[PDB]
């Protein structure tokens, strides 16, 4: 619930995000941050941390 | 035939996800980082409970 | 040693599956905005509003024509909106027009 | 987070006369842009140099809120780096900080001669302890409760 | 999910199977799906190639400015030069001085040019890499892709991450590169018959 959690939190500010309009830093960051979180789901401990 | 799962198995075939397959399977899109309420004990809307 | 105990929150009743004295059912369908029919079983006495959440990820509307009211859906907060309300129109626009001297000036030469 | 620093290096900062200089830039790339959309639809006649040159002056006001917000990005970093252990990680604070930026920049007036950081800090501040508050905990509870809870 | 994002089991097990079949290297895909470096989807060739014989005549143009800027800007520094020589000649003194100014103008003429090669390396470079043009390409340092953009922006698309590799498996035919698997296989020997 907490690894789901968080990728709702990532998935919804990233929405949040792209309906608001930002530049590519920002965007792209919060990608990496939720692509991380969605492995860190699938997978926990393959890659980095 | 995995619907109603009757007792009469020939095969179990292991394939491949997409996205159309997962939409059709889930009953809902969850959209809210919301478990239960912390005074009734009652599930949320649109949460993961 | 440790030995506990817990349950859900939720009881279990006990009944029987009967599959014939139901309670009449009204079937009704909707539809999202990319053609996806939601057959919805309501009770026959039951009021059907227009619009129902689906799992296309919308609240799809009725198939029917009947209400298609679009009404109520604004953007309240813009941000022309407030800029207007701390910005007058006679400032923004000498420095609209400041600006635009400026780059003609610029570009121009 | 070492790649965010170093896409972060790139930036500059700049003083208080420039961020009004910005602001101004921001708001006439507004009217530009609002103007345009104005003669665009049910207009008589868009002038073809000053569409263009109007164009300009929206993208250049663009690009403008653009280098200010990554001049600022540091400092919402630097801002954001007191609330470790809290809760979540250091990313989320740092959206959330991004976040506070685009309500500050457009709740900003370039009238007001203050500095935009020391304007921000307070936006920035209330964005992250408020999404703590929402995100602290599996299960949610209201602001008022846990504000008792930390008294 | 508002963006696209990629499973971790087809690209983290080794092997790679994502990098298998799209030939590339693990490490050089981490790159595209972690969001660190640019790869192009795809690229015109019959528009880029009457846009070689026009933008190789527009960069010359071009360059043929550039070149001017810098003789331009070498003549102000050596005018410059000669008035250091003139005004340390005139006052009869120790020279060791005098000759100190004439070896800055001469140092600022050395990097004026310098600098002015470099971006002429810069417009080599730009050029070479469009002509280079060709799918699964890696581009690091976005900000010389920002300036593919403004320059060479037309002719070619380009894109960065999950979606980037969607658009990249999307537009991938198998079977052609499994006919040149089966003929490489067949004919050839080693390691590239290995992989």
């Amino acid at each position: 619930n907490d690894l789901y959690r968080r990728v709702i939190n990532r998935n919804n500010r990233l929405k949040r995000l792209i309906d608001l309009g930002a530049p590519e830093i920002i965007v792209n960051n919060e990608k990496r941050m939720l692509q991380e979180s969605v492995d860190a789901l699938f997978d926990n401990g393959r890659r980095g941390r | 035939g995995a619907m109603l799962d009757v007792n009469f198995f020939d095969e179990l075939r292991i394939g491949l996800a997409t996205a159309e397959d997962i939409r059709q399977w889930s009953y809902g899109e969850v959209k809210k980082p919301e478990t239960i309420n912390y005074r009734t004990l009652k599930p949320e809307k649109d949460g993961l409970f | 040693d440790r030995v506990l105990r817990g349950s859900r929150l939720g009881a279990v009743s006990y009944e029987t599956d009967r599959n014939h004295d139901l309670a009449p059912r009204q079937i009704a369908r909707y539809r999202t905005d990319n053609g996806e029919e939601f057959e919805v079983p309501f009770a026959d006495d039951a009021e059907i509003p227009g619009t129902w959440l689906c799992r296309n990820g919308m609240e799809g509307t009725l198939i029917e024509g009947d209400l298609p009211e679009p009404k109520k859906v604004k953007p309240p907060r813009t941000h022309w909106d407030m800029l207007l309300e701390r910005r007058s129109i006679e400032e923004l626009e000498e420095l609209l027009k400041e600006r635009l001297e400026l780059i003609r000036s610029r570009r121009r030469g | 987070v070492r790649a965010y620093l170093k896409q972060i290096g790139k930036v500059a900062l700049l003083n208080a006369e420039e961020e009004v200089e910005l602001a101004k830039r921001i708001e006439a790339g507004l009217y530009a842009t609002q103007l345009m959309t104005e003669l665009s639809e049910r207009g008589e006649k868009l002038p073809a140099a000053q569409r263009r040159d109007m164009m300009w002056i929206c993208r250049d006001g663009d690009r403008a809120k653009n280098h200010l917000l990554e001049a600022n990005l540091r400092l919402v970093v630097s801002l954001a780096k007191r609330y470790t252990g809290r809760g979540m990680a250091f990313l989320d604070l740092i959206q959330e900080g991004n976040l506070g930026l685009i309500r500050a920049v457009e709740k900003f007036d370039y009238t007001k001669g203050y500095k935009f950081s020391t304007y921000a800090t307070w936006w920035i501040r209330q964005a992250i302890t408020r999404a703590m508050a929402d995100q602290a905990r599996t299960i949610r509870i209201p602001v008022h409760m846990v504000e008792v809870i930390n008294k | 999910l508002a963006a696209p994002v990629t499973h971790i089991w087809y690209f983290k097990g080794v092997p790679s199977r994502l990098g298998y079949l799209l030939d590339l290297a693990p490490k050089d895909l981490e790159k595209i799906i972690y969001f660190a470096a640019y790869v192009i989807t795809s690229v015109d060739e019959e528009m880029r190639h009457n846009e070689l014989s026009t933008l190789e005549a527009e960069m010359a143009v071009e360059r043929k400015a550039v070149e001017d800027q810098r003789d331009g800007e070498l003549e102000a520094r050596a005018q410059k030069l000669e008035a250091d020589l003139a005004e340390l000649e005139a006052e009869g003194a120790k020279a060791d001085a005098r000759r100190k100014v004439r070896d800055g103008g001469e140092r600022e003429m050395r990097q004026i040019r310098d600098r002015a090669q470099r971006e002429l390396d810069r417009l080599e470079d730009i050029w070479s890499t469009f002509t280079k043009l060709a799918p699964k390409q890696l581009i690091v340092d976005e900000n010389l892709y920002r300036e593919l953009v403004d320059r060479y922006g037309e002719y070619f698309t380009g894109a960065m991450g999950a979606e980037s590799i969607q658009k990249l498996i999307e537009n991938f035919d198998i079977d052609a590169e499994a006919e040149s698997l089966r003929d490489v296989i067949r004919n050839g020997k080693g390691q590239k018959k290995l992989r």
